[PDB]
């Protein structure tokens, strides 16, 4: 079983049943079945909500170039207000979420439409709802069980870094990469920050610290800007 | 049996001359425990092999430019056309991610022989890594390993250890001279009475830090010498 | 067999090595009674715990006063915070003793009786306090992820972590006082005076450990 370092010998809890199994628990977060259990729909729900984000971050810098995701917040007007608006996905996740919860704690007890009696979702696993969320299956399930993690690892990882890389560049994922393509040898981390036991060089936060809206005053702070190398 | 360190001394019971270079000497005993011997070999291959090639830089580099200070020449302003003045942080970052892959394959090889000897990419592509720290293969392109590799592990490790101690030299020589390891026997033949630790010894020719495209690096001397 | 803190000494006998950090140094016999022992292993726990949190409470705030953050120095910080917040320190203060006085006499009274607060008295919580061990009260609140309940050797390393790591912040939180108290100065105002200056900026010539000096 291919292992995330090689010649190395895995976690006992680990065996290779989990889709995404490379023998990575160093902390042993999973050597308990129910934690593991918990963890697993966490690694999912992180996977497909990182992976949408960062696709939608992307597509939103070449379609909306002008704009900065990061400064999407305030920028983006509708007559739906703030208010308006975050009711409306309070009541729509609220349902959601517990419905999903539900089907963790007991398994098989949320796959009834609670409107129409005659749709069902059918037997299933907790994290693969399938059924009417799963209309066209395009190969072997198993293998893109183990596409789904490994792409939804990558955007985790990447979400962060057009996070960090917003508050220390003040630019979208594409801006940066040109940036780092035209001077990649002063454009990396290392040729923007470096500590040594004499003194301390951090690049600085580039985001405003407070933002204006609709007259409230939203505090925007960098992300543990006082460790920042 | 063997040659040892000194006349009259018993060699250790763990070193009976297995490992080439064995010459029965552990003063502090710190190859008593077996795990620690095999890490403290490997780790004097690694301190052997790179001591080699840093004594061969200094001493080439020293023909064919005399005018470059060996000791000075990572300032990126002394750095070769078309470096000269990189950004020294993007040069670590390839240093960095380049190093941490090959030491970490050979770290693996140390926690798992014969774990990490093939290619994790183009399968098939195996290192015959006949002992721990002798990889082999690709890693001896000429086949000189085909032979007495026992003496030839020999004559390796005792110029290694030679060249451990001269790279040393060089480094006490370049802080207290001021000088490169070629120019200080200049100054010696020069005037052997004149020019010598006697004298030279005592002073510390290294500033106390310089500024690296921005960073002030602290410099110090093995020695509380004038500086 | 075990190493000791006085390396040729042999271990008390009230110490077999069975408690986490155990290298047989009680030279005073304070835990030779063992109920005195099983009491005095939750007050190192509480204490180091306590430490731990301090410490790096200490070093994070102290590390954004040494950039341009805007953090207290730690001895100046209880003021900062009442004034700049016009918080009333007798209303915190009293809510502090509300709060640690419900969970220490919880925990208390498990100490005097283990088991006895999974009754469902609380709220009709019962598993998630009734306590793995003294000093270890692990559960679903106080250890969310099960580290406690999944590879007993990984529990039995993480005790052995958890016990050096409190003493020695601990050490450090007598440290973080004594130095002020000599220098007047922050933690990390004392720790880049000495990287500077190893061999002249140190106790030695502070003008205060060394009264002769
Ligand atoms: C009749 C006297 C009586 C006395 C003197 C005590 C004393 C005590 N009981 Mg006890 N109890 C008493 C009766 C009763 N108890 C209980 C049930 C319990 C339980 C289940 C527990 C105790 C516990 C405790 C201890 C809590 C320790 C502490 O620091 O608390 C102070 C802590 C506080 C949080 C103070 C409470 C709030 C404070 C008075 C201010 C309230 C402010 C609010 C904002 C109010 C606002 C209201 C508005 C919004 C509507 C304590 C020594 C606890 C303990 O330690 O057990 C080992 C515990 O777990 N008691 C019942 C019902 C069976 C009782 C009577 O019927
Ligand atoms: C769900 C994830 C989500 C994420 C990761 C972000 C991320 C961001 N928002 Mg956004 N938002 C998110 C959802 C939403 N936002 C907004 C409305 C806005 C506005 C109006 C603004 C942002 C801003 C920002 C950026 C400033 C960061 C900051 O300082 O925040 C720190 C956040 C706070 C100090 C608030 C409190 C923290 C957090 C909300 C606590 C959550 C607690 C739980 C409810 C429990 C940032 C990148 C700001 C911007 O444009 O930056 C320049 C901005 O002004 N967002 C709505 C309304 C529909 C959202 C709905 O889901
Ligand atoms: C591999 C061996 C190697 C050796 C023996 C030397 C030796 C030398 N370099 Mg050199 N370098 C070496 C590699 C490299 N250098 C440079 C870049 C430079 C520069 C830019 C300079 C030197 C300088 C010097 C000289 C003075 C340094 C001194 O006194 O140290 C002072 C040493 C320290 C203060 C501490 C360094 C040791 C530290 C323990 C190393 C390990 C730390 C870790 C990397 C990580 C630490 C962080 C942790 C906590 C996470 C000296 C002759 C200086 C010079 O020429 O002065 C005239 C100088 O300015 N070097 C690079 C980057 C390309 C190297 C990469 O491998
Ligand atoms: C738990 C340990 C603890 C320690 C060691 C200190 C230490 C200190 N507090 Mg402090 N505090 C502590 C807990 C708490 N404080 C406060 C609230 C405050 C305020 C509001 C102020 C201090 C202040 C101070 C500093 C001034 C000297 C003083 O009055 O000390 C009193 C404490 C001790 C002498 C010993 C404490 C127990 C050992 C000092 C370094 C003052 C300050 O920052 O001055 C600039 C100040 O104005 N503290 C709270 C919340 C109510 C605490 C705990 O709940
Ligand atoms: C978590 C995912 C996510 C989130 C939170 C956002 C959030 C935002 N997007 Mg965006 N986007 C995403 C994914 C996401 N997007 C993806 C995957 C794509 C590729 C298709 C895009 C492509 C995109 C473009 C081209 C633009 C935005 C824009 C915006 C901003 C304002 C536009 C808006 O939302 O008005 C309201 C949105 C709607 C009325 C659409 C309703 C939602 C659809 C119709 C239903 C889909 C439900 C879906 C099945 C639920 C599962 C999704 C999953 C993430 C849970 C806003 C901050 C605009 C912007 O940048 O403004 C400055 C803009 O130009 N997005
Ligand atoms: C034998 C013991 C010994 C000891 C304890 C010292 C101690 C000292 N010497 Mg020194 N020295 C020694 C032997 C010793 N020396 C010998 C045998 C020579 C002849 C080569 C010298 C020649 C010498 C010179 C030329 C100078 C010192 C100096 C110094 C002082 C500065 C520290 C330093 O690192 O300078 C130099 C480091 C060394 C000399 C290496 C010491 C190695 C010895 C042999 C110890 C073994 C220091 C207190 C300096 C001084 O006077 O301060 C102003 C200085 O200029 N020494
Ligand atoms: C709400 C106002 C507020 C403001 C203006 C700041 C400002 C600051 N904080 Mg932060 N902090 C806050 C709340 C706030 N904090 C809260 C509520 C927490 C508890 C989670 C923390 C925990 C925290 C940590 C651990 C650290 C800072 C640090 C810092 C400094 C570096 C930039 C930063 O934000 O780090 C980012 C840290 C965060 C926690 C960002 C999240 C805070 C948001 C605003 C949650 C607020 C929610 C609420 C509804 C509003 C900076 C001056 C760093 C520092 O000390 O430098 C030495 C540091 O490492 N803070
Ligand atoms: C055996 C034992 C045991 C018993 O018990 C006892 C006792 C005695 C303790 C012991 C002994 C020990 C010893 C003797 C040791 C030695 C060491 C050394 C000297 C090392 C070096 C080591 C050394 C080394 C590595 C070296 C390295 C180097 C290099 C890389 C190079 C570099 C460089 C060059 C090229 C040039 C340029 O311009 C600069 C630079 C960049 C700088
Ligand atoms: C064992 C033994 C045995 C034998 O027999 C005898 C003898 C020897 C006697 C004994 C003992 C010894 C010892 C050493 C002891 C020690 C102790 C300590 C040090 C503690 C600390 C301890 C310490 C601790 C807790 C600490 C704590 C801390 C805290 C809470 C916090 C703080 C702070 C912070 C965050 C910040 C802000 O600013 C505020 C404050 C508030 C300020
Ligand atoms: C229970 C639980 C359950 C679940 O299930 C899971 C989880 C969540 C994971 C868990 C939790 C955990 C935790 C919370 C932990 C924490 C820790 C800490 C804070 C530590 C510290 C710790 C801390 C420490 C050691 C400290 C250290 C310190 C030191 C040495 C100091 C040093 C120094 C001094 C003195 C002075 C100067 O001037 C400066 C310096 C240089 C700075
Ligand atoms: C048991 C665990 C904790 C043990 C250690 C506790 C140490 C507490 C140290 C407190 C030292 C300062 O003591 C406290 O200082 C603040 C400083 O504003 C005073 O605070 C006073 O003014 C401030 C406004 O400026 C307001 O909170 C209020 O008007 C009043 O309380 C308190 O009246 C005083 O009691
Ligand atoms: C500043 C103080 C405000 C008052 C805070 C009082 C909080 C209640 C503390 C009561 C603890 C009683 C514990 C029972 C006695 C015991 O365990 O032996």
């Amino acid at each position: 079983r291919p292992l995330w370092l090689p010649g190395s010998t895995p976690p006992a809890h680990l065996k290779g049943d989990l889709p995404g199994d490379f023998g990575f628990d160093p902390l042993g977060l999973g050597a308990n079945a129910e934690s593991l259990k918990w963890f697993k729909e966490s690694e999912l729900v992180h996977s497909r909500w990182a992976m949408a984000a960062v696709a939608g971050i992307l597509v939103q810098e070449i379609v909306r170039p002008d704009v900065f995701w990061y400064n999407a917040g305030k920028e983006v007007e509708s007559p739906l207000g703030p208010l308006g608006l975050l009711a409306v996905e309070f009541f729509l996740m609220h349902w959601v979420e517990v419905r999903r919860w539900q089907d963790l704690r007991k398994p098989g007890s949320v796959d009834q439409d609670p409107i129409f009696s005659q749709y069902k979702l059918p037997p299933h696993e907790v994290g693969y709802p399938g059924g009417v969320f799963a209309p066209f299956i395009p190969g072997d399930l198993a293998e893109l069980k183990v596409k789904e993690i490994k792409n939804g690892r990558l955007a985790m990882l990447a979400f962060v870094g057009f996070v960090m890389a917003a508050q220390v560049t003040g630019k979208g994922p594409i801006a940066a990469l040109q940036e780092h393509l035209a001077d990649p040898w002063g454009t990396t981390i290392f040729s923007k920050a470096a500590v040594v036991p004499g003194q301390a060089v951090a690049p600085p936060c580039k985001i405003p610290a407070s933002v204006s809206y609709k007259g409230i005053e939203i505090p925007t702070p960098c992300f543990l800007q006082g460790l920042w190398p | 049996d063997r040659k040892l360190w000194a006349p009259g001394v018993v060699a250790p019971e763990y070193l009976k001359g297995d490992l080439a270079g064995d010459y029965g000497w552990d003063p502090l005993g710190l190859g008593a425990d077996p795990t620690a011997l095999k890490w403290y070999r490997q780790s004097e291959l690694q301190h052997a092999r790179w001591a080699m090639l840093g004594v061969a830089g200094v001493l080439v580099q020293e023909i064919v430019k005399p005018d470059v200070y060996f000791y000075e020449a990572g300032l990126p302003q002394n750095l070769p056309e078309p470096f000269t003045n990189i950004n020294m942080g993007g040069l670590l970052a390839w240093e960095f991610i380049l190093m941490h892959w090959v030491e970490v394959r050979r770290w693996q090889d140390y926690k798992n022989f014969g774990s990490v000897n093939e290619d994790p990419i183009f399968k098939g592509n195996k290192v015959p890594n006949p002992e721990m720290g002798y990889p082999g293969g690709i890693f001896d392109p000429f086949g000189f390993s085909k032979g007495n590799l026992k003496e030839l592990q020999t004559k390796e490790i005792k110029n290694g250890r030679l060249a451990m101690i001269a790279y040393m030299a060089f480094i006490l020589q370049a802080q207290a001279t001021g000088k490169g390891p070629l120019a200080a026997l200049s100054a010696h033949l020069s005037n052997p009475f004149g020019n010598n630790i006697l004298k030279n010894i005592g002073t510390c020719t290294v500033p106390h830090s310089v500024d690296v495209q921005g960073l002030t690096i602290p410099l110090t001397c093995l020695w509380p010498g004038s500086q | 067999v075990r190493p000791v803190w006085f390396p040729g000494n042999p271990p008390p006998a009230h110490l077999d090595g069975s408690l986490a950090g155990d290298y047989g140094f009680d030279p005073l016999f304070l835990g030779q009674e063992p109920q005195t022992l099983k009491w005095y292993v939750q007050a190192e726990l509480v204490h180091g715990r306590f430490a731990m949190l301090g410490a790096a409470g200490i070093i994070l705030t102290s590390i954004g006063a040494k950039v341009g953050l805007g953090f207290p120095e730690w001895y100046d910080a209880g003021k900062v915070v009442v004034e700049k917040n016009n918080i009333d320190f007798p209303t915190l203060m009293v809510i502090q003793f509300y709060l640690m006085g419900w969970a220490e006499t919880k925990r208390w009274y498990d100490f005097k009786n283990p088991g006895s607060q999974a009754d469902g008295s609380f709220l009709g919580f019962t598993e998630e306090f009734k306590g793995l061990e003294n000093g270890y009260p692990g559960g679903r609140f106080f250890d969310p992820m099960g580290l406690s309940r999944g590879d007993a050797a990984k529990y039995q390393e993480y005790k052995q972590k958890e016990v050096k790591n409190g003493r020695l912040a601990m050490i450090a939180c007598l440290g973080f006082a004594a130095q002020y108290a000599a220098t007047g100065k922050g933690p990390l105002d004392n720790l880049a005076d000495h990287l500077a200056d190893p061999n002249h900026v140190n106790f030695a010539t502070n003008g205060v450990s060394i009264p002769i000096a």
